[PDB]
RNA sequence: ACCCACUCGGCACCUUACGAGAAAUCAAAGUCUU
RNA sequence: GGAUAGUGGCCUACCAUGGUUUCAACGGGUAACGGGAAUAAGGGUUCGAUUCCGGAGAGGGAGCCUGAGAAACGGCUACCACAUCCAAGGAAGGCAGCAGGCGCGCAAAUUACCCAAUCCUAAUUCAGGGAGGUAGUGACAAUAAAUAACGAUACAGGGCCCAUUCGGGUCUUGUAAUUGGAAUGAGUACAAUGUAAAUACCUUAACGAGGUUGGACUCCAAUGCAGUUAAAAAGCUCGUAGUUGA
């Protein structure tokens, strides 16, 4: 019933227990990109290997901080006068952040996407 | 009201516990915010005291210590971490109604106005 | 208070310099945006940056401004308020011998004498700049500035 | 068949080395600077 | 064809059936009177000036008027209406081109000065210009932000302050004493950028020319949410609209 804050309110879930991840939702490519650009950013260990009716693709161990709960988000707005301000959903300016944006172009990073000038869904929010 | 004055660039803010959390929660620019105020270039710094007690805060509540970690604050090496930040300001500001305090906790700025020369800043 | 305290403050700077009022609020409100336009400098290098650099750098001034360095003039802030105050005939203009001390001084300034080498000046808070040539102009005469003339080892700052 | 353990099914309950909320209580109202 | 001055269904006819139209046409609904400059690395800024633009009213109606040239407002008439003077008889009169009083009644300066310009009309001059201008009034919006202090002396009580509880701080402070410049203000020609007159009111120039509080004379501070409870969960399930929805 939302394939989103489902899984990452897992990881989220989790390390807040402390662990080594575990299952999540079924792959979803969202749900695999951005527990890619979580991983390419840091935070996240390896997306994993599962393969089912749809359960396919991956687990995906935890490792380090990743603190704390990946952002799930329910709207999606995007650039300018915008990114920027929803950049107070961030945990501090000074660095730390990363808002996982949605990007016209790319399922991309609060700069991974501030990248060639670009907006659009605002997806989610890391650390 | 008789308090003979002497402060000078740059002014020094003591920043407590509090006002950290606050202004990393909502994103407010604690530094720019100083000198924006102060209208003069400011030695930003926080107590080992309200620094450890972010410490305890940032077990689940990550973020503020990393900014109250940063060279804009400076530490100031008080001789005692382990009182509550209240009265670690107090105490550290009692000798030194010198520096400026910017706290959340309008408990201990009440106290500090009866110490003459004691600019006072907090966040709306 | 605090609130109380400064309204010591402001008395304290209201002969610190000369005034009788609220330009104490003048100045200050300048210092604010000297330094907040500036503050806002913010930024880079933007060729922007460069002509409001020797720009606002260019508040030199004399009598006004700092001394010599800068970039962050947020000092000012500091100063400006603290500083500004001097320059202008409002304050350097006893500390230069003339006038018998900063009251005795702002009279001539207005009362005709007390002139800016040539043209007298009554705007009682002009501003220096080039100074050695405050003389007293005159044109019996200007008297209690035209003998009275001790500052003549006036070597002051 | 009875029992025995042991599994996994899921039974409901009960329980808090956890999360809460504004507290009594809660494996939720735990639950994303409150 | 006829009008139209002269284009035109504009009409006389005469007929063509036309064609408009979802790119919404017919059409509807938005009191709708109605909307020019330029800089500009970036920025700096700004303009024309309360609509550049630009159709429809000048009791009602009518008809008519001038003419290069009016759907002529501010020409008529006549009609209506109002609507008035009166020796009885007749004989008026429509100033959203002004001001004004009523009223309206929300809301704002004398029924200023000049046509000084610069613009106007205009006949061969220098007609006339309700243009314009000038004022005043007028925080209007206002600004400005500059207006009794500088200094002579004596005389000196000891100070006076603290948080003060006592300690401490230390030390001018009163002359309701004796000096300061021919301080300065205000009038006087002063012509005047100058309403060729405002032109003495400006700008001169000068000539002259200083008197809130508290405390008993006193006395002092500004000239998106907790969500059980505590305010808001239909019995129970079903489910539509809807909500969403690999």
């Amino acid at each position: 019933s939302s394939v989103l804050a489902d899984a990452l309110n897992a990881i989220n879930n989790a390390e807040k227990t402390g662990k080594r991840q575990v299952l999540i939702r079924p792959s979803s490519k969202v749900i695999i990109k951005f527990l890619q650009v979580m991983q390419k950013h840091g935070y996240i260990g390896e997306f994993e290997y599962i393969d089912d009716h749809r359960s396919g693709k991956i687990v995906v161990q935890l490792n380090g901080r990743l603190n704390k709960c990946g952002v799930i988000s329910p709207r999606f707005n995007v650039k300018i006068g915008d990114i920027e301000k929803w950049t107070a959903n961030l945990l501090p300016a000074r660095q730390f952040g990363y808002v996982i944006l949605t990007t016209s172009a790319g399922i991309m990073d609060h700069e991974e996407a501030r990248r060639k000038h670009v907006s659009g869904k605002i997806l989610g929010f890391v650390y | 009201f008789e308090h003979n004055e002497a402060l000078v660039p740059p002014y020094n803010v003591l920043v407590d516990t509090n006002f950290l959390s606050r202004t990393v929660g909502a994103k407010l620019p604690l530094l720019e915010s100083a000198m924006d105020c102060l209208y003069a270039s400011v030695n930003i710094i926080i107590t080992s005291c309200v620094m450890a007690e972010l410490e305890k805060l940032g077990p689940r509540y990550r973020v503020a210590l990393m900014i109250a970690r940063d060279e804009r604050w400076q530490r100031l090496t008080c001789d005692h971490k382990g009182t509550y930040a209240d009265d670690c300001i107090v105490d550290r500001v009692q000798k030194h109604r010198i520096y400026i305090v910017a706290t959340n906790d309008r408990d201990l700025k009440r106290r500090i106005r009866k110490i003459p020369g004691v600019p006072i800043m907090s966040v709306q | 208070s605090s609130r109380l305290d400064a309204e010591l403050k402001l008395a304290g700077e209201f002969g610190l310099k000369n005034k009788k009022e609220i330009y104490r609020i003048s100045f200050q409100l300048s210092k604010i945006r000297r330094a907040a336009r500036d503050l806002l400098t913010r930024d880079e290098k933007d060729p922007k940056r460069l002509f409001e650099g020797n720009a606002l750098i260019r508040r030199l001034v004399r009598v006004g401004v700092l001394s010599e360095d800068k970039k962050k003039l947020d000092y000012v802030l500091a100063l400006k308020v603290e500083d500004f105050l001097e320059r202008r005939l409002q304050t350097q203009v006893y500390k230069l011998g003339l006038a018998k001390s900063v009251h005795h001084a702002r009279v001539l300034i207005t009362q005709r004498h007390i002139a800016v080498g040539k043209q007298i000046v009554n705007i009682p808070s002009f501003m220096v700049r080039l100074d050695s040539e405050k003389h007293i102009d005159f044109a019996r005469p200007g008297r209690v500035a035209r003998r009275n003339a001790a500052r003549k080892a006036e070597a002051s700052g």
